[PDB]
């Protein structure tokens, strides 16, 4: 098990470690959270007390090195950073826990929400949609902004999720305009997962980080991705057994986790409507399908 | 976006667009069967594209071999009338081509689209408009080349004929709308009124009588009458 300390807790913020969240008071003393299951990606955000505007946080894993929050306050916020002194990193978490300033990581043996939620998710990968190569660890916020939103305005700070567009030269080969547009098992077969993703497990790593980012951060080009990820699928009349069986699991966790409140915004109702009652795969989808419509069927 | 009553005028400006009506691509004859079912029998079609400017109708024929073993030949239609526009602009000089396609029916913008992703400068836009092209095979020369056809096969005529060596594009698109209109409401007495009178004769490349000024003005008049009229005898008034 891994720990993230924190140098001091400045300004009364609400933190958040993968699904779990807790307050913290203006100077409260709060020195970081320990026992971090290893093996795992996560994501540590903020939503200061004073202005719920901007969610961020930092995508990081615990076996690419020692990792700490310290509050900058010329830029006001809490800054992810990486320790390389080892030893120094020890002897202050050990300091940390043995006065007990640290909050517990909180899982329960039961459950394997994280790992349904990130099962595909690659630290490597996040860091190529995430451009900034000198730190280990990449942040996200609730305003970046994606390659194909900047398309339709800082490359250096985007969000650089691969391009799908329904309607493209990409997506639609010269003579079979009709039969690429209704039946996108082209695009999602021999574009996208040979050509662009090279395998179903780095699809499904992109798909989960993007609902990820729209769930914690509101990111809403990250919410066009997913749902725009769904789609492709959906849309295919041929995808392989074993990917509509992980998708079905895949899309359930991620259903079952949205905050209830928060459905409105986060769920497409088009895209939704389509995927389980007109597409190709509407009847693919039996433990998605059902969760929806037991939770959400305002949106139906 | 959308071509509503508000922007009327932009389709008499110099740049180039075109109108494509995809009504009458696929039409069937529905019939029993000796075993006492419903069939459907397809009969030659049309896709009815225009320049308002010119008076221009590219008529491409859609004859029924096209639907061969064919399904879904609604949704095909719309396609294949997206194929064929797509064919039409590649056929001609750059300088020729449109810059904007108004389709009529908004089921159209997805396949045309797609067809015409090649040419991102071409912009496709519906219209609010109700314009009555579907009447277009009320027109006898028109119906009459489509029906006879025994191959596929692209036709043209001036639905103007030589109006516009007399009135703008404008009053031409308006009188050829309320040609149209009166056709579509009551196909039978519009064309009484048109041809009631032996001596106004059609030329051979022209559709319509050779009507003087003052007689396209009287016929005009019979037409809004007519589809006052009709408008009441449907809704008793
Ligand atoms: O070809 C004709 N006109 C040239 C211009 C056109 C291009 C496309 C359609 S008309 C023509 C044919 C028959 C009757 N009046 C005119």
């Amino acid at each position: 098990m891994n720990t993230v300390p924190f140098t001091s807790a400045p300004i009364e913020v609400t933190i958040g470690i993968d699904q779990y969240s807790f307050n913290v008071k203006e100077n409260q003393p709060f020195h970081g959270i320990k026992d971090i299951p290893i093996g795992h990606v996560h994501v540590i955000h903020f939503q200061h007390a004073d202005n719920s505007s901007m969610r961020y946080g930092y995508w990081f894993d615990c076996r690419m090195g020692n990792f700490y929050i310290q509050y900058d306050p010329k830029d006001g916020l809490y800054k992810m950073m990486e320790e390389r002194d080892g030893a120094k990193f020890e002897n202050i978490v050990h300091n940390f826990k043995e006065r007990q300033m640290m909050v517990s990581y909180p899982k329960i043996d039961e459950d394997d929400t994280w790992y349904n939620l990130t099962e595909f998710v690659q630290m490597d990968k996040i860091r190529k949609i995430v451009r900034k190569d000198e730190n280990q660890f990449s942040y996200v916020d609730s305003s970046m902004t994606t390659v194909q939103e900047n398309e339709l305005s800082d490359p250096a700070h985007s969000l650089n999720y691969t391009v799908i567009n329904f309607k493209s030269r990409e997506a639609i080969r010269p003579g079979h305009e009709m039969e690429d547009f209704l039946d996108k098992s082209y695009y999602l077969n021999t574009v996208m997962l040979q050509g662009i993703f090279k395998n179903s497990s780095n699809y499904f790593g992109e798909l989960q980080f993007a609902f990820l980012n729209a769930m914690f951060f509101g990111n809403y080009g990250s919410s066009l991705q997913w749902h725009a990820m769904i789609e492709l699928i959906c849309s295919s009349a041929t995808v392989p057994k074993h990917m509509l069986d992980k998708l079905d699991e895949i899309l359930y966790y991620q259903i079952k986790t949205l905050p209830e409140q928060y459905s409105d915004i986060l769920l497409n109702e088009r895209v939704w409507n389509i995927c389980l009652y007109s597409s190709f795969q509407k009847n693919s989808l039996h433990n998605t399908e059902k969760i929806m419509e037991n939770k959400y069927p305002e949106l139906l | 976006g959308a071509m509503n009553s508000s922007n009327y005028a932009e389709l008499f400006n110099n740049d180039i667009k075109l109108f494509v009506d995809d009504t009458n691509v696929y039409r069937v004859t529905v019939h029993k069967t000796f075993e006492g079912n419903v069939a459907t029998k397809a009969i030659n079609g049309c896709i009815f594209t225009l320049n308002p400017k010119t008076g221009h109708l590219f008529l491409k024929i859609i004859h029924t071999s096209v639907w061969a073993g064919q399904k879904r030949l609604s949704q095909l239609a719309k396609w294949k009338t997206a194929e064929e526009v797509s064919a039409l602009v590649r056929s001609l000089p750059k300088e020729e081509q449109p810059k904007q396609i108004i389709v009529t029916r908004k089921a159209m913008l997805d396949p045309l689209e797609v067809h015409m992703l090649d040419f991102p400068n071409i912009a496709i836009r519906p219209t609010e408009l109700r314009l009555p092209f579907s009447a277009a095979m009320s027109i006898d020369k028109l119906s009459d080349v489509v029906m006879k056809a025994t191959e596929p096969q692209m036709v043209l005529f001036n639905i103007y004929d030589d109006w516009l060596d007399r009135i703008s594009s404008y009053t031409a698109f308006s009188r050829l709308t309320l040609l149209l209109r009166a056709l579509k409401t009551n196909e039978e007495s519009a064309k009484m009124i048109l041809l009631s009178d032996p001596t106004i004769t059609i030329k051979s490349y022209h559709l319509w009588p050779s009507f003087t000024d003052e007689q396209w003005i009287t016929i005009e008049s019979q037409m809004r009458d007519l589809i006052l009229t009709e408008y009441g005898r449907k809704y008793n008034v």
